[PDB]
RNA sequence: UCUAAGCAUCAGGUAACAUCAAAUCGUACCCCAAACCGACACAGGUGGUCAGGUAGAGAAUACCAAGGCGCUUGAGAGAAC
RNA sequence: CGAAUGCUGACAUAAGUAACGAUAAAGCGGGUGAAAAGCCCGCUCGCCGGAAGACCAAGGGUUCCUGUCCAACGUUAAUCGGGGCAGGGUGAGUCGACCCCUAAGGCGAGGCCGAAAGGCGUAGUCGAUGGGAAACAGGUUAAUAUUCCUGUACUUGGUGUU
RNA sequence: GCAGUCAGAGGCGAUGAAGGACGUGCUAAUCUGCGAUAAGCGUCGGUAAGGUGAUAUGAACCGUUAUAACCGGCGAUUUCCGAAUGGGGAAACCCAGUGUGUUUCGACACACUAUCAUUAACUGAAUCCAUAGGUUAAUGAGGCGAACCGGGGGAACUGAAACAUCUAAGUACCCCGAGGAAAAGAAAUCAACCGAGAUUCCCCCAGUAGCGGCGAGCGAACGGGGAGCAGCCCAGAGCCUGAAUCAGUGUGUGUGUUAGUGGAAGCGUCUGGAAAGGCGCGCGAUACAGGGUGACAGCCCCGUACACAAAAAUGCACAUGCUGUGAGCUCGAUGAGUAGGGCGGGACACGUGGUAUCCUGUCUGAAUAUGGGGGGACCAUCCUCCAAGGCUAAAUACUCCUGACUGACCGAUAGUGAACCAGUACCGUGAGGGAAAGGCGAAAAGAACCCCGGCGAGGGGAGUGAAAAAGAACCUGAAACCGUGU
């Protein structure tokens, strides 16, 4: 979604960081307890990460 | 080390060829003495570790001709 | 105040064991898999905020891991770091 | 029997470790040695 | 770069099951086809406790050659071979003999 | 504890009270030994600490307490050596 | 290739012979089990007791504790184990290290010295085996405890007051 | 694995290396990959119906006409240790200072701070001016890596049938500095009365002339044939003024490089587990190089000869704008503690000899174009040359690495030590030493089910397969060695 998440901002990619991160913390704790079928999940998750910390570099100075 | 300051000399090695000539390894070092020089520009006195051939090219060329040499070779007096 | 990145990072999973279980029940302690470069102050705040639960006080020790064997071939499991935070009365925790 | 192996790990390390292997011209070609030979453990360091 | 692809109809050239038409099933990375009924061959499968399996002696398909296969023509009823043209810019496949194209 | 540069109506000092903080690492198990040093589940080697009773000069010695062990092939027979 | 007290692997012989590692010592009943001289429980007997008990440092590095297994390992059997496999277990302001300070000694800006590499050394900076703040009793786990809990304390710092 | 041929590339590093440690999966370990954005992120191209690295199944999912996955260009992210560079240290650890932004006042994040060298400004002792020194700045260096290269030091065993001169040998080894090559290089060089015209390298000359306890040994030049070719500047003033050459930056423009694209032509019968084989009848070839496919394939598959391709970054070339450097004429200068010499050694094929020439530790010391060097002791004549200042391509040397192709090279006790998770297990305090171990089958179709046994080990059936004395202790299955039967 890095064509999707180019229409965005520092003040949005601050906070569109920070819903990821609360998601992926309660992944990991699903996943940690039997509670987690579905564990495709954590992969998206940090890969979507990745996307967010490429854009915040290439709109910071590059 | 022994080296003259002016010429550059430096120990070399050599024999020691005896009447059998068996031979020895040996060295010859250089005819080195520390020295002040009055330098009459710069009003003051240089100590240089040169060598008794040295000391002669001073006598020959002057204090101030040879300190032009030793700066320009990068080297500290 | 440390950073909110920080607290989404402290926390790896609940500890399960029997030990683990009987603190809850009688010591109000929760037992915790935290990370490894994780510091009490840390521990306290991030069960303090994700959790909202008052803490007390934090109890650290780190585990080392076991050698094991692959058949012929030896190697190792990592070590971790595992929490005790104590709990406030009145608190539970989901 | 007193057996000529004693061990002790401050002096393990004081005396063929990394940062003694590094203090020296020798030393450092000790090392050089064992990595185009293909050593694992380059040192006595853990 | 691919002739045979995953629902083609193929015949077999060389083997216990040569002459039999049928469509493929999957293709895998080794240069091997399973072809839906084909090469059928029985395993003396375990059973075990978990994941709910009778157990017996099922009989299955097993992985033949891509190279023992070839892609059955409709039209003429025999093995043909596969060329690489291109149409619309795009690129296709089609028969080496008559020429026509696969669709 | 004493002052000097400095600072002088600020620091700083020190008596009470309130408050927050004390991080990180080690911590199991053996340790005169079957886990350390001796190729061995090897009568060998290995620093410190604690020191009950009766007899006794005693941390010797004999028998015991607390505590710990019977030493990882046994069964017979009852010759020479 | 038949030989070099040749080189490597396999396999004989002696020979089912010597040996089975302190002469501190065992007996029986019950249990478990496919199987019990050796494991568990019970009762007796013997040995240590300035150690063959208990607590550590150094060194080791999971041998700890529990469930399961007996191929190999264990000088015999093994249901047992410091063996195989899986899970659990080490909680500190006060204990120790770190940190502060120095000893012997080490390194050492410049410096002086030396064919090169290098040597010694001033200022300094490291280096304990020595100096420097403070916690006790009781209770609790299968396995940690001056650390957990109960009771009762003490110590050094930042902050704000008057 | 080993030996080569042809062509690339000839370095990497403070923009943090080589080599590591620790992490990183739906993951318990190990391997490869990657670095807290952690088997990966963006972008631009290639290509696509199949994918999510290995042992190695499973689970949870993504994709099919284009941001699934894969391949390449340029980017992003890149923990800790290591020159490690803020201080220290028992590598992967321990402790900060300064400045800047936030702070629910408990505290967080980011940046900077080694040393040396040169340069610059501010300052600045004895001591007046000064100067040593002091403090900030900018720029550079440092470490590692195969051989080749140049220089500073430099053995002994051995041979001499002993051994000391001599040999081995300026070899082995240690150290410093480079570069894709280095070094050398434009005659104070030879020749011989005729002439050649810098250096390097190959073949002759030639085991020659010589040197040599005249022993063992060491061993040229002159001249000839080839490879390759190249000549210039400064010790300096006028006239000309940006014209000769070289690099740098740029740009157009070729040619490679780094992903790729199409690529011909065969069937019936026999044996067989299985046809590529046999036997018939055909077709392709600018492609019968090679490899795979259930036995031996030009025509089943991958390719091969041939024909096309690049958004982007880049190498060697051309052309064009460009800063600096200056051509050409003109008169003039012509490398002094230097050449030679005495003494002690070293180099020359030449061991001090009748020994020319070269270098210099020591002590001395010219002439200067009317002058000086060499022509193998030395002298006269004649000839040739201009030292004491620099620069320079090709031919020559080498291979850690890359790619393609080859072998009267090896085939598992061979070939690397290592075909296999090998510089591993293992041994040593350390430096260092250092293995063994390849083959089921075409495909796991890897033996459901029943039986003895301890819910054993092991075996007997059954079934799979062409084959089960191919049953994982697996192609073949020799000998020693040990048994049962006659
Ligand atoms: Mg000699
Ligand atoms: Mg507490
Ligand atoms: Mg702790
Ligand atoms: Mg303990
Ligand atoms: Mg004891
Ligand atoms: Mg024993
Ligand atoms: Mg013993
Ligand atoms: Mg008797
Ligand atoms: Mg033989
Ligand atoms: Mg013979
Ligand atoms: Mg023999
Ligand atoms: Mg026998
Ligand atoms: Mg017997
Ligand atoms: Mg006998
Ligand atoms: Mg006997
Ligand atoms: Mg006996
Ligand atoms: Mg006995
Ligand atoms: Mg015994
Ligand atoms: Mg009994
Ligand atoms: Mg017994
Ligand atoms: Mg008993
Ligand atoms: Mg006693
Ligand atoms: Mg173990
Ligand atoms: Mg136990
Ligand atoms: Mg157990
Ligand atoms: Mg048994
Ligand atoms: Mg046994
Ligand atoms: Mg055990
Ligand atoms: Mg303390
Ligand atoms: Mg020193
Ligand atoms: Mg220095
Ligand atoms: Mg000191
Ligand atoms: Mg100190
Ligand atoms: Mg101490
Ligand atoms: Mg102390
Ligand atoms: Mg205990
Ligand atoms: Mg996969
Ligand atoms: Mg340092
Ligand atoms: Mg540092
Ligand atoms: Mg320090
Ligand atoms: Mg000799
Ligand atoms: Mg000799
Ligand atoms: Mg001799
Ligand atoms: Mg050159
Ligand atoms: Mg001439
Ligand atoms: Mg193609
Ligand atoms: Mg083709
Ligand atoms: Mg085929
Ligand atoms: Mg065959
Ligand atoms: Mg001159
Ligand atoms: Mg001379
Ligand atoms: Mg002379
Ligand atoms: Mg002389
Ligand atoms: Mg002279
Ligand atoms: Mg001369
Ligand atoms: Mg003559
Ligand atoms: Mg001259
Ligand atoms: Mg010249
Ligand atoms: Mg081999
Ligand atoms: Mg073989
Ligand atoms: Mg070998
Ligand atoms: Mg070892
Ligand atoms: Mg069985
Ligand atoms: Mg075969
Ligand atoms: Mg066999
Ligand atoms: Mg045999």
């Amino acid at each position: 979604k890095a064509k999707e998440l180019r229409e965005k901002s520092v003040e949005e990619l601050n906070t569109e960081l920070l819903n990821l991160l609360r998601e992926q913390f309660n992944l990991r704790m699903q996943a940690a307890s039997g509670q987690l079928q579905q564990s495709h999940l954590l992969k998206q998750v940090r890969r979507d990460v990745a996307r967010v910390k490429t854009l915040l570099n290439e709109k910071a100075g590059a | 080390s022994r080296v003259c300051q002016v010429t550059g000399k430096r120990p070399v090695t050599g024999n020691n060829r005896s009447h059998a000539l068996n031979a020895t390894k040996r060295r010859f070092l250089p005819n080195l003495h520390s020295h002040r020089f009055w330098v009459e520009s710069e009003k003051r006195f240089v100590t240089l570790r040169v060598s008794a051939k040295g000391m002669r090219v001073i006598d020959k060329k002057g204090i101030d001709t040879v300190l032009a040499e030793l700066r320009a070779r990068g080297e500290k007096y | 105040m440390i950073r909110e990145e920080r607290l989404l990072k402290v926390l790896r999973a609940p500890h399960v064991s029997e030990k683990a279980s009987t603190a809850m029940e009688k010591s109000n302690t929760i037992v915790l898999k935290v990370a490894k470069d994780a510091t009490k102050a840390e521990i306290k705040a991030a069960v303090q905020k994700l959790f909202e639960v008052e803490v007390e006080v934090v109890n650290t020790l780190v585990v080392k891991g076991k050698v094991k064997r692959h058949g012929q071939r030896i190697g190792r499991r990592s070590d971790w770091k595992k929490a005790y935070v104590t709990l406030k009365e009145g608190q539970n925790l989901d | 029997m007193k057996r000529t192996f004693q061990p002790s790990v401050l002096k393990r390390n004081r005396s063929h470790g990394f940062r003694a292997r590094m203090a020296t011209k020798n030393g450092r070609q000790v090392l050089a040695r064992r990595r185009a030979k293909g050593r694992a453990r380059l040192t006595v360091s853990k | 770069a691919a002739k045979i692809r995953r629902d083609d109809e193929v015949i077999v050239l060389t083997g216990k099951d040569k002459g039999k038409r049928g469509k493929v099933k999957n293709v895998l990375s080794s240069g091997k086809v399973i072809v839906e009924g084909i090469n059928l061959v029985k395993k003396h499968q375990k059973p075990v406790p978990a994941l709910n399996q009778p157990g017996g002696i099922v009989e299955k398909e097993a992985a033949i050659q891509v190279s023992n296969v070839a892609i059955f023509n409709a039209a003429t009823g025999k093995a043909d071979r596969v060329g690489f043209r291109f149409e619309d810019g795009k690129k296709v496949r089609f028969f080496k003999s008559n020429s026509e194209t696969i669709k």
